[PDB]
RNA sequence: GACAAUGGUAGGAGAGCGUUCUAAGGGCGUUGAAGCAUGAUCGUAAGGACAUGUGGAGCGCUUAGAAGUGAGAAUGCCGGUG
RNA sequence: UAACUUGGGAGUCAGAACAUGGGUGAUAAGGUCCGUGUUCGAAAGGGAAACAGCCCAGACCACCAGCUAAGGUCCCAAAAU
RNA sequence: ACCGAUAGUGAACCAGUACCGUGAGGGAAAGGUGAAAAGCACCCCGGAAGGGGAGUGAAAUAGAACCUGAAACCGUGUGCUUACAAGUAGUCAGAGCCCGUUAAUGGGUGAUGGCGUGCCUUUUGUAGAAUGAACCGGCGAGUUACGAUUUGAUGCAAGGUU
């Protein structure tokens, strides 16, 4: 038994910027998932949070294929006996580009108490600028 | 000597003892079966 | 309508949080010397002065 | 060290007895005493007693002083139940319990 | 530095000055064993292939013979009247490394 | 002669409350109730047991894959190199030398890539 | 040493644990027996010891014999308490 | 590597699904009755989201060791963006 | 090689008594201070019950509701933990905090991750919304007599045996 297991005391967790020009919107989603959980990490332990912040600006103009900007509905209850509301992922793109990218990706985390915490650390801006400049992100290329 | 009885080899043994748990293999039935004439106290048939 | 099944102790400390009294709401007496209920008289000697 | 006073059997169920003992737990004694005369329960005159007796162990059979007494322990215990019986209609008829308890009271000078 | 060894299917990564835990040896208590199979060493100095470092044996001392903390063994199966009950301790050797 | 029971119904049955210790509730109190949770919990450790070694399996995979993306390759890929050299070393002392080491893990990197 | 076998309901076969009493032999006990509580102890299982508190007068060990010999369920019976 | 004979003791006589050849029904039924196989019954483990009978495969006990079957390798979720 | 107070007569106590029925009739529960009553003189809180000292006794948590005193259940104080979380309540992995044993690769607690729909009965098939149990303790079900057959042991043997 000399497996190695890291915990809060040997954890350093660093700050990302990713842009999302002209990048499919389940296509980017998929990499940044990966990132959040640490999976890329050396020093991965499945009980322990090890992943890393995540910055993506350019929340609009990002692409879609096919139909869908017209034949993608996104749909949801109120509790309410008869209440259901939807809205297509064109109107979504240019009423509210972050809650479009938001949902994407976080469909793709695990819905456990670890994993609605990894998604606290996405930040998410419509234009081209972010005012976190007080840490020290980088620019990140996709693999 | 009284203090050392040893009986003849293989001319003693101990009886069977049913209903007395499942372990010993005749526990809840005891050896009888399901839902039957000869599962209950009275006994089966005639022996003609 | 009985109960459906049995109520365990944590459930029954739980409810009772709430169920207690607490202090009357006594004032010294600066006649008697000793405690009394506010906006009454003295049990000592009936003095409600002021 | 610490003085003590015990009441037994007493015609009170152990429930309603400790609703009062729970507001004199680490009082002064003059104020353990003005919260019991000013409280208008049917167990306040008895606990009273018992706490009045306790004092008075404490500066007779010891050598203390009753004016930096604290109430160190106050707790009510359960004894034997008197077992009644009342008729209900149809014939038949339902069991009345009737409770007593151990009244506890001890003081503390200190130290 | 350190060095990986087999003592029969489990591979173990050992450095000087180190006690570890494997399966029952024949040696008796206080005696000295080697390892004849060396699988990969490293350390400041070079490191060395695979599949067997030809030589580069490695010894320790031995302990104690001991045996583990029991474990209790139960499995039953659900309205079918069967069930079974067992222990199990599982004996070890206490080793000691000294010379890689 | 009549064998009435006694010191050993009792003896037998705190043993059962003894190896609850610990439960929530009635589970550790009551006879009946801690008696179905030991023989459950027999049940889940044997389970359990087994299933303990394909999680650890799979973990030393995780970060061998990790370690590996960082040489332009992949995980199938290595793997399938060292089998060509007979390197024949396991997970688990793969991962050990990806993070105490990472330079002798650079080493092994380069040995599968020259077998192809 | 060498090889081969060991999932299981109804049911068939074998080896064993524990309780009460009796015979013989040999022991313990007011410098403390049975019983009761705790402990991080032992055997492949039913199970067996040791130490410490309470307890105040009886009780184990070996080989044999006998049986009112083992409890979670029967809208089971009696008592106590939610 | 099993078969046969003579003796002691039993249990069983409500079966189900799937593939295949038929009767009946309506080339209906998770319908019903026959022949021939597998599984469940009395079988845990892996796959089919969960799902006795389908696919792979039959658990003496312990290990933080390796290779494979059915099904799979973008994230949940181990393996080829 | 019979019981030892749920046992043994229904009745170990003034039991065919209490109690129930118009009547014939049915029918309980309740044993234990100490060797010796030596059964707490006296002091303090009350109206009393009760309690704290002193004293008798080897022992008074042996104080007459009196030998030991398990469980259900009810209260007081403490070490670790808990108010963004979807729970057959466990098991495997695991940091942090508090202790130190029948001294052994120790004990208590538990931020997080994986797996996981009680037990018995009856059924082709039950997590089943098919049955049963509120909980704890005690009692509660293949036995004996006489014959038949078969297997093992032992004594004698064309004889064996009451």
């Amino acid at each position: 038994r000399q497996t190695f297991m890291a915990n809060e005391s040997n954890i350093e967790r660093k700050w990302y910027v990713i842009d999302a020009e002209g990048q499919t919107l389940g296509r980017l989603s998929s990499e940044v998932a990966s990132i959040l959980r640490g999976k890329n990490k050396v020093t991965y332990t499945p009980h322990v949070d090890t992943g890393d912040y995540v910055i993506v600006i350019n929340a609009s103009k990002i692409e879609f294929t096919g139909n869908k900007e017209t034949d993608k509905v996104y749909y949801r209850h109120s509790n309410h006996p008869g209440g259901i509301k939807s809205i297509t992922a064109g109107e979504l793109r240019r009423t509210n580009p972050e809650r479009l990218i938001e949902n994407s990706i976080k469909g793709m985390l695990p819905s456990t108490r670890l994993g609605e915490k990894q998604g606290k650390k996405l930040f998410v801006y419509g234009g081209a600028e972010h005012p976190h400049a007080a840490q020290q992100p980088e620019n990140y290329e996709l693999r | 000597k009284l203090h050392e009885l040893k009986p003849a080899e293989g001319s003693r043994k101990e009886r069977n003892r049913v209903g007395r748990g499942v372990a010993t293999g005749n526990g809840k039935t005891s050896g009888r079966g399901h839902k039957g004439q000869k599962a209950r106290s009275g006994g089966g048939v005639r022996p003609g | 309508a009985v109960p459906k099944r049995r109520t365990s102790k944590t459930r029954k400390n739980k409810r009772r949080t709430h169920f207690k009294i607490s202090v009357p709401g006594m004032t010294e007496c600066p006649n008697c010397g000793e405690y009394k209920l506010s906006h009454r008289v003295c049990k000592n000697c009936g003095s409600y002065n002021g | 060290m610490e003085a003590k006073a015990v009441a037994r059997t007493i015609r009170i169920a152990p429930r309603k007895v400790r609703l009062v003992l729970d507001l004199i737990r680490g009082k002064n004694a003059a104020e353990a005493i003005a919260i019991l005369k000013l409280t208008n329960k049917a167990s306040s005159p008895v606990i009273e007693k018992v706490l009045m007796s306790a004092l008075a162990n404490a500066e007779h059979n010891y050598d203390m002083n009753t004016d930096e007494l604290v109430v160190k322990e106050a707790y009510a215990n359960e004894g034997p139940t008197l077992k009644r019986f009342r008729p209900r209609a149809q014939g038949r008829a339902s069991a009345i319990n009737k409770r007593t308890s151990h009244i506890t009271i001890v003081v503390s000078d200190g130290k | 530095m350190f060095a990986i060894i087999e003592t029969g299917g489990k591979q173990i990564k050992v450095e000087e000055g180190q006690e570890i835990f494997v399966e029952k040896l024949d040696v008796n208590e206080g005696d000295t064993f080697t390892f004849d199979k060396v699988l990969f060493v490293g350390g400041d100095s070079v490191k060395v292939g695979a599949p067997t470092v030809e030589g580069a044996t490695v010894t320790a001392t031995v302990n104690k013979q001991g045996r583990g903390k029991k474990i209790t063994v139960f499995t039953y199966k659900r309205r079918k009247n069967s069930k079974r009950k067992k222990g199990h301790r599982q004996p070890y050797t206490k080793l000691t490394i000294d010379k890689i | 002669p009549r064998v009435k029971g006694g010191t050993v119904t009792r003896a037998r049955r705190k043993k059962t409350i003894k190896l609850a210790k610990g439960y929530f509730g009635s589970k550790h109190t009551l006879y009946k109730v801690a008696k179905q949770q030991v023989m459950k919990s027999g049940q889940y450790a044997f389970r359990d047991r087994r299933q303990r070694k394909r999680d650890f399996r799979k973990l030393w995979i995780t970060r061998i894959n990790a370690a590996a993306r960082q040489h332009e390759m992949s995980y199938s890929r290595l793997m399938n190199g060292l089998k060509k050299a007979g390197i024949d070393i396991n997970r688990k002392m793969l991962s050990e030398i990806a993070i105490s080491d990472e330079k002798a893990f650079a080493q092994l990197v380069t040995k599968a890539k020259d077998a192809l």
